[PDB]
């Protein structure tokens, strides 16, 4: 990008950590200079600790304000608890059911083989279970999976694809298991 | 993980470009950022905006003392810079293609370090920027960052389309190439 | 409508 010239980057990140709803809560504020953590509050320490030599004048100094310290030894109620709250209802709660489809990944002929595609696209959140069958029996067997993919819209999406040798007659179906339906998703594909 | 949910409040300030940067994440998704060009709290979806509310003003007055925070301790490091991580880039639609049918390209770039990178949207070679949305840099654990940009399109069987990335890691600008297959 | 709370930036060791 043209500038050479040097950069330096300092990250300050408040992390709230919640353990069964808001039953356990963990604070963890970190100091991040270029790429290295340098000072640390830890609600399970309760006081700032240097993580590493470039951040000992600030965890001395930032252990000498008692106001500062007792403000964030209560930030895990004043901070992470009310945060969780306000945004509880559209995060935590958010459901945005998949939307599942099955189609050939090429248009290889019959008794060749062939990746038998199960896209499941644009659901929330994360946590799925996608499962193929050829005639009602469960195939494991030839199941490759692109894994769980980030949209960075509140989304999510993942390909199943099923390794087969299609013949004549044979039925595959796709079912998806996910939080924003009762009962599963299933598409069938005819060979 | 299953019982777990992450919020992190994470922000930055980068020299000599002057840049800040605030937002809020959960379990790895953006709520919301502040523009500090407009001074104004930014929700990543509409409806979010609609429950709850932030004064961007606090987030202006944090990202003035993360700049001088950024000062005093370049200064205490001997003036120690950054070193570049390259990024990753990878290029996906956001639903099954269906030709003459509205989709949405995504161009995912991660695991990079400063957050500064300059994205181009190419259609057949040449840029293009109707429609297109884009997401501040997200944080990771290991504090590199990602990023999400989008382009909306009409699939077809003659249009290639391609990712450009330039960062300072890299030894020249990132092509990622997305085409239909028919 | 509720409001998200601000973590307060501290200022650093020096100058």
């Amino acid at each position: 990008m043209g500038d050479t010239r040097p950069r330096f980057l300092w990250q300050l990140k408040f992390e709230c950590h919640f353990f069964n709803g808001t039953e356990r809560v963990r604070l963890l504020e970190r100091c991040i200079y270029n790429q290295e953590e340098s000072v640390r509050f830890d609600s399970d320490v309760g006081e700032y600790r240097a993580v590493t030599e470039l951040g000992r004048p600030d965890a001395e100094y930032w252990n000498s304000q008692k106001d500062l310290l007792e403000q964030r030894r209560a930030a895990v109620d004043t901070y992470c608890r009310h945060n969780y709250g306000v945004g509880e209802s559209f995060t935590v709660q958010r459901r945005v059911e998949p939307k599942v489809t099955v189609y050939p990944s090429k248009t290889q002929p019959l008794q060749h083989h062939n990746l038998l595609v199960c896209s499941v696209s644009g659901f929330y959140p994360g946590s799925i279970e996608v499962r193929w069958f050829r005639n009602g029996q469960e195939e494991k067997a030839g199941v490759v999976s692109t894994g769980l993919i980030q949209n960075g819209d509140w989304t999510f999406q993942t390909l199943v694809m099923l390794e087969t040798v299609p013949r004549s007659g044979e039925v595959y179906t796709c079912q998806v298991e996910h939080p924003s339906v009762t009962s599963p998703l299933t598409v069938e594909w005819r060979a | 993980i299953k019982e777990e949910h992450v919020i992190i409040q994470a922000e930055f300030y980068l020299n000599p470009d002057q840049s800040g940067e605030f937002m809020f994440d959960f379990d790895g998704d953006e709520i919301f950022h502040v523009d500090m060009a407009k001074k104004e709290t930014v929700w990543r979806l509409e409806e979010f905006g609609r429950f709850a509310s932030f004064e961007a003003q606090g987030a202006l007055a944090n990202i003035a003392v993360d700049k001088a925070n950024l000062e005093i301790m370049t200064k205490r490091s001997n003036y120690t810079p950054i070193t570049n991580v390259p990024p990753e880039v990878t290029v996906l639609t956001n639903s099954p293609v269906e030709l003459r049918e509205p989709n949405v390209l995504i161009c995912f770039i991660d695991k990079f370090t400063p957050p500064v990178v300059n994205v181009t949207w190419l259609r057949n070679g040449k840029p293009v920027t109707t429609g297109v949305s884009e997401t501040v840099f997200l944080p990771r654990e290991d504090h590199l960052f990602r990023k999400f940009h989008y382009l909306p399109f009409l699939p077809s069987t003659e249009d290639v389309y391609d990712c450009r990335v330039e960062h300072w890691g890299l030894d020249e600008p990132l092509l990622k190439h997305w085409e239909f297959d028919a | 409508l509720s409001y998200y709370k601000l973590g307060a930036s501290q200022r650093v060791a020096g100058d």
